[PDB]
RNA sequence: AACGAUAAAAGAAGUGAGAAUCUUCUUCGCCGUAAGGACAAGGGUUCCUGGGGAAGGGUCGUCCGCCCAGGGAAAGUCGGGACCUAAGGUGAGGCCGAACGGCGCAGCCGAUGGACAGCAGGUCAAGAUUCCUGCACCGAUCAUGUGGAGUGAUGGAGGGACGCAUUACGCUAUCCAAUGCCAAGCUAUGGCUAUGCUGGUUGGUACGCUCAAGGGCGAUCGGGUCAGAAAAUCUACCGGUCACAUGCCUCAGACGUAUCGGGAGCUUCCUCGGAAGCGAAGUUGGAAACGCGACGGUGCCAAGAAAAGCUUCUAAACGUUGAAACAUGAUUGCCCGUACCGCAAACCGACACAGGUGUCCGAGUGUCAAUGCACUAAGGCGCGCGAGAGAACCCUCGUUAAGGAACUUUGCAAUCUCACCCCGUAACUUCGGAAGAAGGGGUCCCCACGCUUCGCGUGGGGCGCAGUGAAUAGGCCCAGGCGACUGUUUACCAAAAUCACAGCACUCUGCCAACACGAACAGUGGACGUAUAGGGUGUGACGCCUGCCCGGUGCCGGAAGGUCAAGUGGAGCGGUGCAAGCUGCGAAAUGAAGCCCCGGUGAACGGCUAAGGUAGCGAAAUUCCUUGUCGGGUAAGUUCCGACCUGCACGAAAGGCGUAACGAUCUGGGCGCUGUCUCAACGAGGGACUCGGUGAAAUU
RNA sequence: CCCCCGUGACAGGGGGCGGAGGACCGAACCGGUGCCUGCUGAAACAGUCUCGGAUGAGUUGUGUUUAGGAGUGAAAAGCU
RNA sequence: GAAACGAUGACUGAAUCCGCGCGGACCACCGCGCAAGGCUAAAUACUCCCAGUGACCGAUAGCGCAUAGUACCGUGAGGG
RNA sequence: CGAGCUGGAGAUACGCUUUGACUCGGGGAUGUCCGAAUGGGGAAACCCACCUCGUAAGAGGUAUCCGCAAGGAUGGGAACUCAGGGAACUGAAACAUCUCAGUACCUGAAGGAGAAGAAAGAGAAUUCGAUUCCGUUAGUAGCGGCGAGCGAACCCGGAU
């Protein structure tokens, strides 16, 4: 059939214990010095399109 | 070559394969032949041309009767294009002339012989087939059939002078299979190649044979197959 | 884990709640004898338009072949039926059968075939040989005229009516070239200024004293009835009379004139995009069919549907005072199919699946040719997850020092070889072959000169490491085993040394043939055959050959006798009744095929007791011992070759021995070449790894 | 088939021309040799490459016939 | 089986009322019956349908179906 | 029957109805095309005809099997009935007669039922008086590789 296969149902503890590293990491947010709405570091502020001056439209 | 019937291939009877093998072949048209000749008694005909007929092992001649009507007749060994032939009791013991056995002298070599005065020819129709006239008995005549059987045939039955044509089936070597295919199916399939299930010979561990039997039941070499029949009495000396 | 081919994609613009994915634009890359286009089958509305956005879509969707609504499909001439017949089906009567049912002459059903009248353009969002415009043709009923007497079947005959290969002449479709014509413009990077560049370059019909290959044809009088059931003026058979080349009849197509059509583009309006109006040129030359002229020519054996329409005839029958045939105008025009996909995401494969699917068309350049191969037109696609990374390991690849089979079950795998031309070419042979044997040289460009080109030959010069410069593209040889040979087979582990084979034999069968299917005295296959034919079995081209043994088995042959069934035949025994009777069982002898018995038969089962192996082969596809023994080849040889004979256990049509040629067979050897190996390395791609989206399975 | 030479017991040998073949090479087409890949596949039998036939015992559509101890079979107990 | 009687596919083949069959080889007797012509209600079997009832079921039960021979699988019959 | 109706359908609109709708009970008249199917053909539901009457629309007929003709049969039925034909698994701890069983199945005819039925009978009393069904007789008598196993009938009691 399917050459290598599992030997027992992996317990609720053991199965969950594995997901101990699946913990999503929330973005490190900074507020734009202009338009004042959050933005990700080293990127352009979504709201105005500023990044010292204005680059992107709307 | 002139106004004939359509021959249709068929090797299975009312549905099932009856006569084993038989299958390929270039397609043929049936030529209507005058075997009896009886109604053309007294009237002479001229040999228009000898011809090819793939239905027979012998060649065929074309007769043009004095009344107009043409008939395909069997071609005898010797008959030339443009030779006169007549039917009826009043006829020469010369090539092609059709006459009954009483008027046929002793020793005269004939072919295309009936069995009942009527119906038509039923003996010596193949190539080079000859009937020896041994002698007269009563209203019957003793004759030697191509095989060597001495049948009592009534002197009232018609015949044609001479032996049949199409030389000899010898320089006819076939050659390679396919020749036999452009006629009838893969031939003689060995029952020894078969299986216990298929044919008595079949089985074993190599090449063999042990009892000597045909497809279905019987026994193949030497075993008289004739019945204890009526026609036996109208026949003297069989073998070969 | 996967997201279904390694044919890419990129950016810009738009839309939208939301966009890698939908739209438009410009690039890119992929197919192009297809991955374009046209049918058929099959599917069924999937086609178009306008909406939608649960589910379906291997991701996302604003999108679709999906959900909804509306529409679209037009025929006297295309396919089919009102026409015809094949295989087959069916079949009043007729033949068989426990039944139900099985057969069957005529007839009837049945396209896969025969027959048959329409072309060219235009154009919905979606149909077009159907609608529309232009100009045709077909039959039918009648109307006016012509003509002035036949018309001619349910029957005759003629005719339709037929293969395969090879091929001459002319031709178009159709394709190429140009300082031919026509149209638009411009070009600049260095140049060109047009003799450059790009595009187009004739389709339908009518008429002609125009060119024309090829193709098709004999006419008439008479006689015999004995032939077409009969008739016939028709057809056939025989005869007489003008039949060589000529001569009639046909023009495939080409040309000219006209006319309708189209035609590169051009012109306005534009409602984000279409619509209406206009319209230039038409040349010279080369190629060219599987289409046409056409039922041509020749060669061949394996000897190549039928029926109707159709053309010719009389029988009947109506009428000669209104014939058929012609001509022109009116009229007439039935039923079904027709959208759409259709080598595929709409069909069969459970899937939007790397498979399968019959027919047609399928351009250009280069290339002996070509539907091959590389690029490419028209046209159609990038294959419905994506983005980074550049580990192990996996697949699919490229190169590799020296070595070159040492790998290994085995050169398995992969190299090498590769086309066309020229030279050259063995053993052996069945005289054909082996043979592309082997081996060698060439091959690009330019100029001159020679010829038969689409090019080729000679001479001289140039360039590169290299000239079939890329793609398609045999490695070869020595010996053996088996089978002759082409072929065939285990759909899905066996392609072979199996089966078939031409050739050989033994044998059975006399025709309502043996033999086979079958309820059957049916019917049929064998066969519309007839022993130079048909069945069965074995062997297996060809060459030389096929020994001995008939006791057992089987087949064929004999009868002097033994055996042996029902039945004929009743001697004798017994039951009951007073009795005549009525009753149970009943020998002898006679009574067929078989079996015992005698004889033969081996290309019958067989044997090497009935006899003990004739050649020929032999350690073999057969051999235990065994890696027999000596020789060969190797540095070394359980295999291979060759002798030998001690054949555990070869041997003559379960054929013996040998054989040229054949082989995706099997074994052994050599040359070549090589990552098969010493012994691995580096490089590419696709997974593997990482993010975002969708998210299985055995197992437990 | 037409021309050319040769007579030892000989056969044909040469040219022309023709256009044979279960002939060759090779696409379509029909097939399935060897390896690898695939092996909860793209796929209930395939893929790339390589290989066999390729005017014949050839391939193929449509229509129709033969079936369960029955059919069919260039013969494996194959296919139905 | 000592196998009567019915039945009849094959060959045969009679008596006619001091006549014929029967009574479990066969005989005598004793006893029961008139074949070889037809017709014939009712009591019995069943439940597609109908009505009534039930120590019958109540949605994995009960019909397969709270309705469906449908969806779906199969060329098909068939299955569901 | 006596006020509602306009089917499930929950759906709006037009309406109909005490001159008695609707629904219920009972007759009729229509009834396309297929289907025994029946003019002929056919891949059911579609093709193609002819004869008659008819102004076209339209109406009727054209199959065979019996008998003069009236008139009768063709096909369809859940099970039940009878007739022609007639398995195996299984039991016999194997299997062959036997069993399963004249069961399953196929076929023909038929009806509301059928079949059977008026003693050349049952039978042992010189008793009975057409048939079917139930009880019983009775696992008796008997059959039987006398093995597995199969198994009556008269009498009597009823339904009729
Ligand atoms: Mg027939
Ligand atoms: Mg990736
Ligand atoms: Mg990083
Ligand atoms: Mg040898
Ligand atoms: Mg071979
Ligand atoms: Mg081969
Ligand atoms: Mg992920
Ligand atoms: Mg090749
Ligand atoms: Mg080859
Ligand atoms: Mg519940
Ligand atoms: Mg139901």
């Amino acid at each position: 059939a399917k050459h290598p296969v599992p030997k027992k149902k992996t317990s609720k503890s053991k199965r969950d214990m594995r997901r101990s590293h699946h913990a999503l990491t929330a973005p490190n947010l900074t507020e734009c010095p202009q338009c004042h709405g959050k933005k990700l570091s080293h990127h352009i502020c979504p709201n105005c399109g500023y990044y010292d001056g204005r680059q992107v439209l709307a | 070559l002139t106004e004939a019937l359509p021959k249709t291939g068929g090797r299975n009877n009312r549905g099932r394969i009856t006569s084993r093998f038989i299958g390929g072949g270039h397609k043929r048209l049936y030529r209507i032949i005058d075997f009896k000749r009886r109604d053309k008694s007294g009237v002479n005909a001229k040999v228009a041309a000898i011809e090819y007929d793939p239905n027979r092992s012998a060649r065929i001649a074309l007769l043009h009767y004095a009344d107009g009507e043409k008939r395909y007749i069997l071609a005898p060994e010797g008959l030339t294009v443009g030779a006169t032939v007549n039917a009826g009791p009043e006829a020469e013991p010369k090539l092609g002339n059709a006459l009954p056995l009483r008027f046929v002298p002793v020793g005269a070599v004939v072919h295309a012989l009936e069995l009942v005065p009527g119906k038509g020819a039923q003996l010596a129709r193949s190539a080079g087939t000859s009937v020896q006239v041994q002698g007269k008995e009563s209203d019957y005549v003793i004759v030697r059939l191509p095989s060597g059987e001495l049948r009592r045939v009534h002197s009232e039955c018609y015949a044609t002078i001479g032996a049949v044509g199409n030389a000899e089936h010898k320089n006819i070597v076939l050659g390679k299979a396919g020749r036999s295919r452009w006629l009838g199916r893969k031939p003689h399939q060995r029952g020894s190649a078969m299986n216990p299930v298929d044919h008595p010979h079949g089985g074993g561990e190599g090449r063999t044979g042990a009892g000597r039997v045909p497809v279905t039941p019987w026994g193949k070499p030497t075993k008289g197959l004739k019945t204890r029949r009526k026609r036996k009495t109208s026949d003297r000396f069989i073998v070969t």
